């Protein structure tokens, strides 16, 4: 190949080895390694893996520094030039123009890409992963003092745009759609009119569009520095994942809420008016290819209260039951038949987090943060390169916004749900299921009639759009 | 070839997915991979009959609060996991048991009471105390460390068990 | 999902970020940066069938990024693309595929010609122009802008066409 720099005035000149990386068995995937050669790998010369220089940023802050990892970049950046053979020498010695057949060589293909693959890890460091220079106002420094070292006309436009990024960063994405929004859908509730806004008085596809757009708004937040960790779960749990606990809490939001209509409509007749309102809406969802709408209103027609309530599901229309057997399938046999589904999409979606968090979470507890081969100890990436596979599943779902309008005035109806009033989590769940006691109480104890609630009428205007 | 639906159940800081994996790890701590079937299905012999173990362990979910019904329905079988260390978390087993009882709607569920990370100091729970509140609900006890590996086969078999003889 | 490695290539200061962004995630880019290797995935349905794009990004500034050969190794088709407003790019198409036969050693590798920034009104390369080049190649052509989003969506979806015909 090359003679590359002496291994003792550069340290990642050392020759691979299996005391220090380990490759998974055309670009070479890496299983382990010491901190050392995963700098190494993450701005290699020969390949191009810019998945690397994702999946590293994303996840090494288990065992690397911030602080530590740029000492390791600038380190990496600054190559030394290789030491002249005797021949190059003699005109070095005479002072005779040395011909440097092989340094023009090197520094083509060592330093040219090796240099310029640190600005791309330190490029993409600092527009994505920004949360490191903010907490740590030193780091940022030691970023500008580095920015700066970098001289030569090449290389000179590229710290126009780190320097670029830096400073939007410190002070802080209009779409186009190719298709107009479809317009919006309204029913009883006629615009405008906040007050009289409910579960039947809605139309049941705006209610599922504006519920589309506010759980995508919620789903597009959540960055990885939320999930790399395992933190949403630690005691830090609302300073480290503000955004994902704030989708979470959405969710169970809505599914009490769906659960609250369902067993507060007293009377028969109009709670099966609401429960198929409420399919209505799980159809829509479907086609909006919102599972985690799904799964919210799939889990409201399983929980306690409501599935015991076989009276008021025996009336619902057999296309309506077909649909919610169908949307309950999903769920069963650990996802895989919503699994399969969220592969074979067009997407804009919703995700649901609930398998990205019990994956994210096992798959750290389960492998080792370090592995030893031959007695040293090299950091387990294979670990962090599953986790970022997560991370970076969830990511590929985030781009693609809808197509919807935004209705300010429902969107800050569901905003301002509140279906456990001033109670707690305990005592409204039993609320909820004594409440379904009382309206269908179970055998052999009589169904009593009850009266009607809602003064409007209950015909569903069907998921299909006016146009 | 009998299938088990087993359902793990407990708080969040009670560590649960170490439980599972534990099971599921018995060999090598080298690889582990949750998405792939194999990791939460594990082909076992107990009591000299094989069997099948489909164990729905939904760690870092506890969020989801009102998706807990949904998962607790589908399992045949129940460990309520408490951590020694949190006398918080013994307390909250009432409730998972009650709430086990309003989902599969019958007072018996086959169900077992488990300790986990029981080797560690600081055992705020005694023993005596887990002992009698399993006698009070009529369900077995068992003790688990979540780092040795000691007695989660034997919850998961005693599991299996009860599950058994509840079907007779 | 079958898996189709997108290479993005072409002169610089074009749109190759700004057109791969677009399609991406649906929002144009004004700044304008250099980019050395970016790569974005995205998952779309093309003719009915589910396909995950891995879009890479590559560089256009001539001996300022020239790693180009290692791009090209790693791709399956390729998307060249030319700023229609600038002349200069339009003749560098030749290069490129020149450059991109001699790495995958073979003469019929899947690519497509694009003409971006149409919306802009100076012309100095004529649609006429650009498909008898593109006709002489057998490579289709498409004629896209990314800030009004016209053509790069069928831009990136005619060279997934490309690929899929040629593997078979
Ligand atoms: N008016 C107009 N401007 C465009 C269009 N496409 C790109 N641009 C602009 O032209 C410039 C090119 O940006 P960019 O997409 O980054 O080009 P590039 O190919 O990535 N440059 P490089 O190859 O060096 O990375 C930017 O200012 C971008 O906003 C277009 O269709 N219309
Ligand atoms: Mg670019």
């Amino acid at each position: 190949q090359m003679r590359l720099p002496s291994a003792d005035v550069y340290r990642f000149a050392e020759p691979d080895s299996e005391e220090n990386i380990i490759f998974e068995e055309g670009i070479p995937i890496i299983k382990a390694g010491t901190v050392i050669k995963l700098i190494e790998r993450l701005t290699y010369h020969m390949y191009a893996d810019p998945n690397f220089v994702r999946t590293f940023l994303t996840t090494y802050r288990s065992f690397c520094k911030p602080q530590e990892l740029l000492s390791l970049i600038i380190e990496r950046f600054e190559i030394p030039e290789p030491e002249p053979t005797e021949a190059d020498r003699i005109a070095i010695e005479n002072g005779d123009q040395p011909l440097s057949a092989e340094l023009k060589r090197f520094r083509k293909e060592y330093i040219q890409p090796v240099q310029l693959r640190v600005l791309n890890v330190c490029r993409h460091w600092v527009e994505h992963h920004f949360y490191d220079f903010e907490r740590d106002a030193y780091l940022l420094q030691r970023m500008e003092e580095f920015i700066g070292t970098v001289r030569g006309k090449a290389m000179k436009k590229w710290v126009e745009s780190i320097t670029k990024i830096i400073q939007r960063k410190k002070i802080a994405h209009n779409i186009t759609f190719q298709s107009s929004p479809p317009t919006v859908e309204w029913h009883i509730s006629r615009p405008g009119h906040i007050e009289t806004f409910d579960l039947l008085t809605l139309h049941p596809i705006e209610i599922a569009r504006q519920l589309t757009l506010l759980e995508s708004d919620l789903y597009r937040a959540v960055q990885p520095s939320e999930l790399v960790g395992s933190v949403w779960t630690k005691e830090d749990k609302e300073i480290n994942s503000p955004n994902l606990l704030k989708m979470i809490r959405h969710t169970t939001n809505l599914t009490l809420w769906f659960e609250k209509c369902i067993v507060e409509t007293e009377n028969l007749e109009e709670r099966v008016a609401v429960v198929s309102r409420i399919i209505e809406i799980l159809q829509v969802f479907q086609e909006l290819n919102n599972f985690n709408g799904v799964l919210e209103v799939v889990s409201a027609m399983n929980s306690s209260p409501v599935y015991r309530l076989d009276h008021t599901f025996e009336q619902i229309p057999s296309r309506q039951k077909k649909i919610l057997e169908e949307a309950h399938e999903l769920s069963e046999d650990h996802y895989k038949k919503y699994l399969a589904k969220l592969r074979s999409i067009n997407p804009p979606c919703v995700p649901f987090f609930g398998i990205y968090l019990t994956n994210i979470l096992k798959t750290e507890e389960g492998n080792p943060e370090v592995l030893k081969r031959h007695g040293k100890e090299l950091i387990n990436f294979s670990k962090r390169r599953k986790v970022a596979e997560i991370t970076g599943e969830i990511q590929q779902y985030q781009n693609q916004p809808y197509c919807l309008r935004v209705e300010s005035d429902i969107k800050r109806f569901f905003e301002n749900l509140n279906p456990m009033g001033n109670s707690m989590e305990k005592e409204f769940t039993d609320y909820l299921f004594n409440k379904s006691l009382e309206i269908e109480p179970r055998n052999p104890k009589p169904l009593p009639r009850f009266p009607k609630k809602y003064s409007y009428p209950l015909k569903s205007p069907g998921v299909r759009p006016s146009n | 070839m009998t299938e088990y639906k087993l359902v793990v159940v407990g708080a969040g800081d009670v560590g649960k997915s170490a439980l599972t994996i534990q099971l599921i790890q018995n060999h090598f701590v080298d690889e582990y991979d949750p998405t792939i079937e194999d990791s939460y299905r594990k082909q076992v012999v107990i009591d000299g009959e094989t069997c099948l173990l489909d164990i729905l362990d939904t760690a870092g979910q506890e969020e989801y609060s009102a998706m807990r019904d949904q998962y607790m329905r589908t399992g045949e079988g129940f460990l309520c996991v408490f951590a020694i260390n949190n006398t918080k978390s013994f307390e909250d087993i009432h409730h998972y048991r009650e709430q086990i009882k309003r989902v599969k709607d019958s007072e018996d569920v086959p169900m077992v009471l488990v300790g986990n990370k029981c080797d560690l100091p600081s055992r705020t729970v005694d023993t005596k105390q887990a002992q009698d509140l399993a006698r009070s609900y009529g369900i077995p006890f068992i003790e688990t460390s979540a780092k040795t590996r000691q007695g989660v086969d034997d919850a998961f078999y005693t599991l299996v068990r009860e599950i058994r003889k509840h079907k007779e």
